């Protein structure tokens, strides 16, 4: 049958794999691809200094020890063996507290290519830390990006790189922001030196542009109907003294 | 006894991590939902809360016994032991289920292999709501789930005749909104890992005007028709006059702020602060009317004279016919 | 699944009777076991009852002092023992276990006493 | 003491007609409020377990009603057999019993 | 209990206890009381709160659990865990009104036909709370009350044990928040008949500043209750309160206007409503707190 | 607002284990908090809390160690957040007593002892405890039993007396409102020729 | 820094290097850097913060962890967590105020005969922030300052390592918060006494909503700043502009 088969090849590519050890432990360091797809960006606040974004977070890489050749499928295995095979220590640098989704079962994938293709995806919810510049609040345009590395593994050790290169990136022209609007966003690949050794970073970043039409019907209308209604007191004469001292004064305090 | 026997030999040379039928076909699940309650739908972060009971059916060709009793009803022990499949709510800011005082799930194994999973969930499901026509508007914002790593060639999801069922919903937390119906919905995304079958609920609610009513709508009516009792009192009283038009606008500005923070800080306008900026207007226009009166009264009186005669026909008449024009434009919509 | 009772007694007014209540079928410790009491032509009375695999008893405040409850688990058995009895309870003595909804789903056969010179 | 109050103290009925006994509540009893019945000469038999619970080996003509304080016993083909005490108890708190309805034919 | 969430919070020992009869033993000790770690491995019921909402099952410094395993096989397994569970209200009167919080539990995944629930106790005396057991500001228990019955659902028939706890709200933080304001802006705003009639400004400004205090009343007391979508009876005292202030305000206007060209009758209706407005007032307050007392 | 306070603490337990005797190394054992897993460590908890936890930076901070003669010291840094109802009948001049309830789950006072170790000095760092708005004035030590449906329990309590400060107080509301009673006898030095002025000083006072 | 709680958080790269003699190896590398799961395997020390109020130590999307062994035997032992601190302030100089907000760390159960910590280069460079990295909205990081020392406690003396940072708060916001509507309330009261004599109600009205204005202010300023028990230094300005102003309406009456 083809259960027998899938089920002796699993049983075959877990018997003897050894998770401490990443794929060429001792040879050329490993590439690892992402995909990020991004669901929404939930709330962009200014006075904790972070934005909130759920994404669909996938990594791709090629491990020689989870190759097979007698079935010609790719195999989507139930996420708990993840925690059996070696994912990449990815982590977010500029988070504040991040968390995968568990309901029903923890959001997470994990799925085999015959070549020796891992593929493996989280649902993530990541609140990031970005300083804005808010001299120009609120005709601002703030440039805020999510940090990603790789915690033990050094630049020779792993290898990070975005699959596609320009669409690793998905649904960030769907993302409907109630006080913004993004206006461009880009990926970069660098190194990053720390006093422990190198390490390869990615780099998410989404140019948000803040709209007016609130911020002028909230402040901007009051202000300059309150400033009308100070100019109105020089068409009452100089002889009713409450009247334009009332006036003046409830408009200073306003 | 023998219920002992038939699961452990249900387990033996099980693997949980493989679906029925891995290089067959696709499986075929069969969902329901149960509404227990629909949490507070607060539009500032563009989220409503829900409570269900999410039960899911399906085949396993591995869980078949042989024996004299059908059905199998087990605890949340045994959850983690057989294969289930990995359904998620792609609308979801929050989900969490419940733990308390045992893990709130069940599992049923049939005679032929079929399985039926349930568990109780509190989702945070998240709706971009179109905060137009604010607050005698309707929304219909969804309830989503599918499968997180196996696509469409792999499981295959499809509604019950009887999927989704509603409770009392009167013992609901929709405080500002009310249930008023639902569909189901199944489609095919293209995901960079897949085809998936996604399944959504959506769910109808409409505000209901009880509350927006006596916080915006009566209180500013009541300022205007406040700065209406303006043209009623003798024009030489400059402070008395000065005094209402400028605590009205006061008022009036308040009022727009505390009724602006309800909803998110949208950038259109909706159908709320259009009626507060015409009554914001209204009693604007009443203190500019009284200031050209002021203003007036001092080159020539005979035209200043039946200013205040005329506004006060002018204001209540210009009023009721708006509050006329807004209220049947917006509720034929 | 049976509760049997003794005999009915005819004792002396001013002396003290012990009723016994003997279990077959299930454990007593499980449940409650009540006395109720019932006069001739009349509604039940209850007397009291106890827990058996405690200890605990309650008794009904026209009966505090007079009756007295106690088991002996070794052999499944309530006895009622009532202390001064007067002239006027002379009626029939049910020994009764709680059931499903909290009701009395099993009763014995009841005990007649009667108390005359 | 809560006490249950039921109503009528006697009464008589024929044979093959729907019949209704009422017991009431001074204070609030649940749904812990049983209904026995006992023959002459004989222990009491558990008819009603529950308000609206039938206890086993009880015909499909005996039906109970509840309430917080309203209860109801409700025969439907009554036959001859059914020349009995019923008694209305609680079990809300300590037991107590009603005063008893003497059923009759005629 | 949070009435602006429609919930409230129960710290709670949960106690259950069945007859396993696989757990039998003989020993010198003729009950075992046990570690919050055995009951891991054995069968223990899955009580789960009908309208509990996110309830937490204390884990400091140990499993607050609890289990003893009597010699004739009855096991006794006690939880402490803080449930937090939903209670609908319908807060037509208030703030003087009462509610009935449930708590109803029953078993996830076991039939009517596999696992009934039954009080320990008699079930007046099942449900216990402590005597210093109030963390209520707002309200006040009043009293339990127990129930049992059956619920249908799609895969079967559950027994469910249900748990009313009776509460009464208290008045006395509303008083002053709400209802001594209102009455001293009314009185605030009728204080203005006794000035003179050739000071319009003044009372101008009395009626102008009272009409603000009530309607910045009117938004401070209705923030802190929730959005509900009707009128409470807080909200008809500041409406008719609203009225009377309008009204005076609406009657000095009447009386500035009828000035310099009938004084006398200007003089007659500030003589008239000089008592007609405390008068009314007292009526309407007398009324009101009839209805609403005695409700 | 919410009638609780946190608070942060080493709480230790000392007991004698006879099945963790030893007599061939003579030193005392600290071994690492992971085996406190393997061990059986009372199921102590705390009555009155609402929500705490053991800090687990940079792992659990939580310590045993063993002793020769079989002694077990088990430590733990726990911040609960502990329920005390305040009776705010005389606030902000008030005194407020509450505790914190340290009891045996599982144990009966049949088979688990609770006492403080030293009975006087068992409760340390309270002198030093500099809080903004309160300050501790006594502390108590309590031994207790008390008696549930299910058995009788050992319990502890340690209670704290806090006097809150005035000064704040004073200077952020007695003294503004006295400052606005001061203002609204500016009202009759106005003569009672001007009405306006009297009215607008003394309903703003009012309305303030 | 939030300064209501007097707390602040951190987010640190907490290295950790010993020497364990159980773990040399000889292969064909060095130094073998290895997962997150291996240092659970092995003994690692009980590092925790001695004024820490609730610390998170990230595992997102693995254990924000690092093991590196060495073939001597020598690991080293990183960390990626997050520190929410305590931070006791004296505010009677705020907003004008200097603060060392102190991060004390030490092993938990491991006294000064079995476990002593030390910084791996000079004590000057060992805590180092980036540059970048820099949260603070209200404050200004001026510097770090480490210590050691010993402390004792019920179970004996432990060895503790002390890091200070100092922060500078940025009058700039509270500058244009408070001190200049007090100082505009001022001249606005001021500004009655060039009114003529004649208009009693609007110099009255003047004086009254300067007075009420500074209420407001003196209450608004005060409800950012905790509970504190004694008086800052806005406050002092605050009272001495309350009394500008009180003055300023006693001046009225009086004239
Ligand atoms: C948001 O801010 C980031 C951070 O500054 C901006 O990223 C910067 O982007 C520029 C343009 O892509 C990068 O520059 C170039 O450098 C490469 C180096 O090989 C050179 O070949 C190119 O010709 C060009 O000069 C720059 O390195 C990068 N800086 C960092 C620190 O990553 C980003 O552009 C901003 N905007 C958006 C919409 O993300
Ligand atoms: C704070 O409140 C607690 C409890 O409300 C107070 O504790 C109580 O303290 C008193 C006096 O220390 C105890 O009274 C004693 O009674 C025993 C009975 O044997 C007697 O032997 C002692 O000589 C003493 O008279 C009382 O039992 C105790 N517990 C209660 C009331 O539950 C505490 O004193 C208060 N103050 C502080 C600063 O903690
Ligand atoms: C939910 O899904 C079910 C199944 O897809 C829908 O049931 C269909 O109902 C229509 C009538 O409206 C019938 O003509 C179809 O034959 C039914 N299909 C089956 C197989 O049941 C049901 O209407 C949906 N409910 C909604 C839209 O809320
Ligand atoms: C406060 C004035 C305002 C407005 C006045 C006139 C025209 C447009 C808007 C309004 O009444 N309500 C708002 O929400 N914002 C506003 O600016
Ligand atoms: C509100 C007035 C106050 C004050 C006024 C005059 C003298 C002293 C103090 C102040 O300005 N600031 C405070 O915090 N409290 C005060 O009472
Ligand atoms: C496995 O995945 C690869 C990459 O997406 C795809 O090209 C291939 O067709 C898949 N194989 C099968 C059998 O679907
Ligand atoms: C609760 O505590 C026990 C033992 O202390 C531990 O095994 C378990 O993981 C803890 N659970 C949680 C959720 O902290
Ligand atoms: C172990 O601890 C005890 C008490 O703290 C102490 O008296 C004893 O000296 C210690 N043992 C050694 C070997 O130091």
């Amino acid at each position: 049958s083809n259960m027998s088969l899938v089920k002796e090849t699993v049983d075959r590519l877990l018997k003897g794999y050894d998770i401490r050890l990443r794929p060429d432990f001792g040879g050329p360091p490993v590439a690892v691809g992402m995909n990020i797809d991004i669901a929404s960006i939930d709330m962009v606040s200014e006075v904790n200094m972070d934005y909130t974004l759920t994404m669909y977070f996938q990594q791709a890489w090629r491990d020689k020890r989870l190759s097979y050749n007698v079935i010609p499928l790719n195999l989507t295995l139930d996420n708990r063996v993840a925690d059996q095979l070696w994912v990449p220590d990815t982590y977010f640098l500029n988070d504040k507290k991040s968390f995968v989704h568990g309901v029903t079962v923890k959001n997470r994938m994990i799925r085999l290519h015959p070549d020796g293709t891992v593929l493996y995806g989280l649902r993530i919810t990541t609140t990031a830390a970005c300083m804005m510049d808010l001299r120009r609040y609120p005709l601002d345009e703030q440039n805020c990006t999510l940090e990603i590395e790789s915690y033990g593994y050094t630049t020779d050790d792993i290898e990070f790189y975005w699959r596609g290169d320009d669409n690793a990136v998905t649904g960030v022209t769907k993302i409907e922001l109630p006080q913004f609007s993004i206006v461009d966003y880009k990926l970069i690949t660098k190194k990053v030196v720390f006093s422990t050794g190198s390490y390869p970073r990615l780099s998410l970043s989404f140019k948000l542009k803040r709209n007016i039409g609130y911020f002028i019907l909230q402040t901007y209308m009051p202000s300059i109907l309150i400033t009308i209604l100070s100019w109105v007191s020089f068409w009452i004469n100089y002889d009713a003294s409450a009247a334009r001292v009332a006036l003046g004064i409830t408009t200073v305090l306003t | 006894g023998d219920v002992t026997v038939i699961l452990n030999n249900l387990l033996e040379g099980y693997d949980n991590k493989l679906r029925p039928d891995i290089g067959v076909k696709p499986t075929l699940i069969h969902t329901d939902m149960y509404v227990n309650s629909i949490g507070p739908v607060n539009a500032i972060n563009m989220e409503y809360t829900i409570d269900i009971f999410f039960a899911q059916t399906w085949y396993d060709r591995r869980l078949k016994f042989n024996s004299t009793i059908k059905v199998l009803r087990l605890n949340s022990n045994m959850v983690g032991k057989i294969w289930i499949p990995d359904t998620f709510f792609r609308n979801s800011k929050k989900a969490d289920a419940h733990w308390i005082t045992t893990p709130n799930r069940m599992l049923r194994i049939w005679n032929d292999g079929r399985v039926l999973y349930t568990l109780r969930l509190t989702i945070d499901a998240e709706c971009q709501l179109q905060l137009h026509n604010f607050p005698m508007d309707e929304h219909s914002c969804p309830l989503e789930f599918s499968s997180y790593g196996y696509p469409r060639e792999e499981i295959v999801y499809q509604w019950k005749r009887s999927s989704v069922e509603v409770g009392d919903t009167r013992s609901w937390r929709l405080y500002q909104f009310s249930f008023v119906g639902l569909r189901n919905t199944t489609e095919v995304v293209k995901t960079t890992s897949g085809d998936y079958v996604v399944m959504s609920v959506y769910f109808d609610l409409s505000r209901r005007m009880g509350y927006f009513t006596i916080q915006t709508y009566i209180p500013c009516t009541l300022i205007v028709v406040l700065s209406w009792v303006s043209f009623w009192i003798n024009k030489d009283a400059v402070p008395a006059r000065t005094s209402l038009g400028i605590t009205t606008v006061l008022t009036m500005t308040t009022l727009s702020t505390i009724a602006r923070k309800s909803l998110p800080k949208v950038s259109y306008v909706t159908a709320m602060d259009l009626f507060v900026s015409v009554c914001f207007i209204f009693v604007f226009s009443a203190l500019v009317e009284y200031g050209t009166l002021h203003y007036f009264v001092s080159s020539q009186p005979a035209r200043a004279a039946k200013m205040d005669s005329y506004a006060r026909i002018f204001f209540p008449t210009a009023f009721c016919l708006f509050n006329l024009v807004y209220w049947v434009s917006y509720l034929y919509l | 699944v049976q509760l049997q009772q003794s005999g009915a007694e005819l004792v002396k007014p001013g002396a003290s009777v012990k009723l016994s209540c003997t279990a077959s079928g299930f454990n007593i410790k499980d449940t409650y076991m009540y006395w109720v009491k019932q006069r001739p032509e009349q509604g039940l009375e209850w007397i009291g009852r106890i827990d058996p695999a405690n200890g605990d008893t309650k008794y009904d405040p026209k009966f505090q002092g007079k009756a007295t409850i106690t088991t002996d688990t070794f052999s499944n058995t309530a006895y009622l023992q009532l202390s001064s009895l007067t002239s006027e309870d002379t009626a029939v003595y049910y020994c009764a276990r709680k059931g499903l909804r909290w009701a009395m789903d099993y009763w014995g056969q009841g005990t007649s006493v009667t108390v005359s010179t | 003491n809560i006490v249950m109050t039921q109503s009528p103290k006697s009464m008589s009925m024929s044979v093959g007609e729907r019949v209704t006994l009422s017991c009431k509540a001074s204070e609030y009893v649940g749904t812990y409020v049983s209904w026995y019945q006992q023959k002459p000469e004989q222990s009491p038999k558990l008819l009603i377990y529950g308000a609206s619970n039938r206890y086993t080996g009880v015909p499909d003509r005996f039906t109970g009603s509840g309430s917080a304080t309203d209860f109801t016993l409700t025969i439907g083909s009554v036959q001859a057999e059914d020349l009995a005490d019923y008694h209305c108890g609680q079990s809300y708190s300590y037991p107590t019993f009603g005063a008893g309805t003497k059923l009759e034919l005629k | 209990v949070s009435d602006h969430d429609m919930e409230y919070t129960i710290d709670v020992f949960f106690r259950q206890s069945w007859k396993d009869e696989r757990l039998k033993f003989k020993g010198p000790m003729t009950v075992l009381r046990l570690n919050n770690l055995m009951a891991s491995k054995i069968w223990t019921p899955d009580t789960f709160f009908h309208n509990g909402k996110k309830s937490v099952a204390h884990n400091m410094t140990m499993p607050n659990k609890l289990l003893r395993i009597t010699e004739d096989g009855t096991l006794l397994y006690t939880m402490r865990l803080t449930v937090r569970a939903e209670c609908p209200m319908h807060l037509e009167d208030f703030p003087m009104d009462a509610h009935a919080c449930p708590l109803k539990f029953g078993s996830y995944a076991y039939t009517r036909a596999e696992v009934v629930y039954e009080w320990t106790r008699e079930p007046a005396r099942s449900v216990v709370v402590a005597e210093d057991g109030s963390r209520l500001n707002q309200y006040d228990l009043l009293g339990q009350t127990v129930d049992s019955g059956i619920v249908q659902s799609s895969t079967g028939e559950y027994v469910v044990m249900t748990t009313h706890f009776h509460l009464k709200r208290k008045i006395g933080y509303f008083v002053i928040q709400t209802y001594l304001p209102c009455i001293m802006t009314v009185i605030l705003s009728q204080v203005s008949f006794w000035l003179n009639r050739e000071s319009v400004p003044a009372r101008t400004v009395f009626g102008v500043t009272t009409v603000l205090t009530m309607t910045t009343l009117s938004i401070s007391a209705r923030n802190s209750l929730p959005k509900v979508a009707y009128a409470t009876a807080m909200d008809w005292f500041i409406a008719v309160c609203y009225a009377f202030v309008f009204s005076a305000l609406i009657e000095f206007a009447t009386v500035n206007y009828f000035t310099k060209s009938q004084p006398a009758r200007a003089a007659k209706i500030d003589r008239l409503s000089r008592i007609a407005f405390p008068l009314l007032f007292g009526i309407f307050n007398l009324v009101y707190w009839a209805t609403y007392l005695n409700r």
